């Protein structure tokens, strides 16, 4: 989920966007 | 300001900033 992927490990502009509605 | 280690309140501030009026979800756990 984006806390594995932004938290866990660096963040992307592309993956907070997946999370947009 | 988004290519970083973003946890918790700080992630939510980030969604809340490049998601603007369209919203987003959070869901930490799936
Ligand atoms: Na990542």
């Amino acid at each position: 989920g984006i806390v594995e992927q932004c938290c866990a490990s660096v963040c992307s502009l592309y993956q907070l966007e997946n999370y947009c509605n | 300001f988004v290519n970083q280690h973003l946890c918790g309140s700080h992630l939510v501030e980030a969604l809340y900033l490049v998601c603007g009026e369209r919203g987003f979800f959070y869901t930490p756990k799936a």
